[PDB]
């Protein structure tokens, strides 16, 4: 299927900046499994949150994610340079998973 | 440390690529394919079980590409047939937080291999 | 064994209790059907297959069996509904230098069918070249000799 | 301009296995039937395999029946041919070949107008 | 099957020379289906007649074809050098096809 | 002379597939059933498979069995064994031999006279 | 199944050497189809015993076989230089056949 993500977001050195994540029934808003990854230019991308608000160990405090209905949002407060990067969120969807499109993520 | 290292590309106008595992018990891990097209973004290819009971494929690829591993070699592959100008994509191995096969939706893909280049233009 | 004679039995009344407490049998082993229950049977016909063989042979003689004997010489089929008893005819089969009457094939192209003689002395062609009964050098003589001492 | 190119070809030892592909292009290769025909050295033309459009008609020649695989792609508009368990009279110069009309026997009926330049393919000890 | 053919054939600068191609009653004697084809040295095959006699764009009317029962053959009057060639002829024969053994022909 | 020589080997990865030959002369070939037996370095000999003459009895080692495929092509007097899925313990020496009569069995029986030299197969990663 | 035979077996030159080759009731004790092979290295095996026993044409009588319940035996008497080899025993196991872990001989 396909998962609705704006292809763009923007934010201050030091505000925040929420990136939704948007699916069906069937997938973001049928099951609590929703996953945020992080990738910079060049590098694997990087699991950032599982399960739409739990934090690996590596994650800091500033990446927070949560879900409402069929859309998930991946917030990061206090923005920093090395946030940066492209945003993908992943979904379970009945022993298929399913990526977002992407946001790439300005820090001004 | 853990590992993963993708092996196989190039340009085609099929195609076979290989997942090297190491530093992790690739005996009781379900691994994954997932690729990234220029301008798009990341996209699920195929899944596979620690003893290849499930085994799952993206409907663009249904019927197309064929799953497998040598749990003996820690190896994964791919075999691409009758690739599409839109199979032009980097390839990524990688594996589950959680040795079971939805288990890397459960609770996300935590390990990432660098990836191999597929090229599929006349 | 290759020329294994038979007798068929027909229009009579058998007497299968005193026949298999007569002699001292090395083997008696029945497939289909009982020993003591034939004496209540009735049958069209009866064979009675008879021939010498070797003692480590007598395994072969029963059903889904394989070897020289089984494929070449004589061959029980795997549904076989009958009697096998063999006993050991060294004081009357062997010779001070000797007993080189009996024979038993050795080479044969396709293994025999259930209940099939072949008493055919061919040279058996084991190459290419034909060998126009002429017995030599991958042209065999099909039948060999126990010579039982 | 139609045109066919047939590669993989080469030397290969009496068993082993080779792929043989034909890359099309100048036509609408999604709709018609394709066929693979060799020329053996000294003989003459021999007609390898067929298959339809959509793949639902395939067939092989008595002498590969059981040897050859036939497949194709068309998205790639690629056709192949998995040749395994080679033998000394697999030897010979593989065409591949599209029919007049897109039918399966259509190339039989009306003949076979376009040829690839052919592959080489050596089975040799 | 095995569709027969004469090794090589002849004929003179302006002649005519027929080719045979002779099968059974389930290829070339049990359909109207027969092709021709002329192959130059070092090139592809060159379709020159279909279904017994007739002939595509771009062939000569010095080549024509004929069937008679099991025997079909190939004419060319007015030979010319560049006629100098091998033909095979063709054949349905249910679901398959099978070419003849071919032929050589000199223009002598 | 008899004389069997085996061809196809070579190394391959764990997982992959590899078909190997056997090319006999010098005695009838259509009549005899032949077999494959390996030697793993540090091992000893091991029989593989084995086929009748019409290919109407076939056999498997438990260790091979539903991995390899063994056929025959008595026209061109050539056995075969197809191998897939080969894994680092078939890293052997495989030997094609026939046996003293043509018999399926008969190579148990009365011994296997006539060995090939043997083709190296290495399935290592 | 498994045939059990020792590593390595020892003799002096002119002396006796037996090779053991212990199977179990359903081929070395349930046949009398026991056959024995010569191996030197970098050539193929040689057929040495059949049928327990029997020796082909080309081995001399130095080469004899003997079978007793589970347990084949290969003895070489007068032993020579030439027959420093390998040594692996077969057996019939009911349209299936195996051989023996193998013994290197070394005269001393």
């Amino acid at each position: 299927s396909v998962v609705t993500q704006p292809p763009s977001a923007s934010g201050s050195l030091g505000q925040s900046v929420t990136i939704s994540c948007t699916g069906t029934s069937s997938d973001v808003g049928g099951y609590n499994y929703v996953s945020w990854y992080q990738q910079h230019p060049g590098k694997a991308p990087k699991l950032m949150i599982f399960e739409v608000s739990k934090r690996p160990s590596g994650v800091p405090d500033r990446f927070s994610g949560s879900k409402s209905g069929n859309t998930a949002s991946l917030t990061v407060s206090g923005l920093q340079a090395e946030d940066e990067a492209d945003y993908y969120c992943s979904s379970y969807a009945g022993n298929k998973g399913v990526f977002g499109g992407g946001t790439k993520l300005t820090v001004l | 440390e853990v590992q993963l290292l993708e092996t196989g590309g190039g340009l085609v106008q099929s195609l076979r690529l290989s997942c090297a595992a190491s530093g992790f018990p690739f005996d009781d891990y379900a691994i994954h394919w997932v690729r990234l097209a220029p301008g798009k973004g990341l996209e699920w290819v195929s899944s596979i079980s620690w003893d290849s009971g499930s085994i799952g494929y993206a409907d663009s690829v249904k019927g197309r590409f064929t799953i497998s591993r040598d749990n003996a070699k820690n190896s994964l592959y791919l075999q691409m047939n009758s690739l599409r100008a839109e199979d032009t994509a980097l390839y990524y191995c990688a594996k589950g937080a959680f040795p079971g096969y939805s288990s890397g939706w459960y609770y996300g893909l935590d390990v990432w291999g660098q990836g191999a280049t597929v090229t599929v233009s006349s | 064994v290759y020329a294994w004679n038979r007798k068929r039995i027909s229009n009579c009344v058998a007497d299968y209790s005193v026949l298999y407490n007569s002699a001292s049998f090395s083997t008696f082993k029945c497939y289909g059907v009982s020993p003591t229950k034939l004496n209540d049977l009735c049958f069209t016909n009866v064979y009675a297959d008879s021939f010498v063989i070797r003692g480590d042979e007598v395994r072969q003689i029963a059903p889904g069996q394989t070897g020289n004997i089984a494929d070449y010489n004589y061959k029980l089929p795997d549904d076989f509904t009958g009697c096998v008893i063999a006993w050991n005819s060294n004081n009357l089969d062997s010779k001070v230098g000797g007993n080189y009457n009996y024979l038993y094939r050795l080479f044969r192209k396709s293994n025999l069918k259930p209940f099939e003689r072949d008493i055919s002395t061919e040279i058996y062609q084991a190459g290419s070249t034909p060998c126009n009964g002429v017995k030599g050098f991958n042209c065999y003589f099909p039948l060999q000799s126990y010579g039982f001492q």
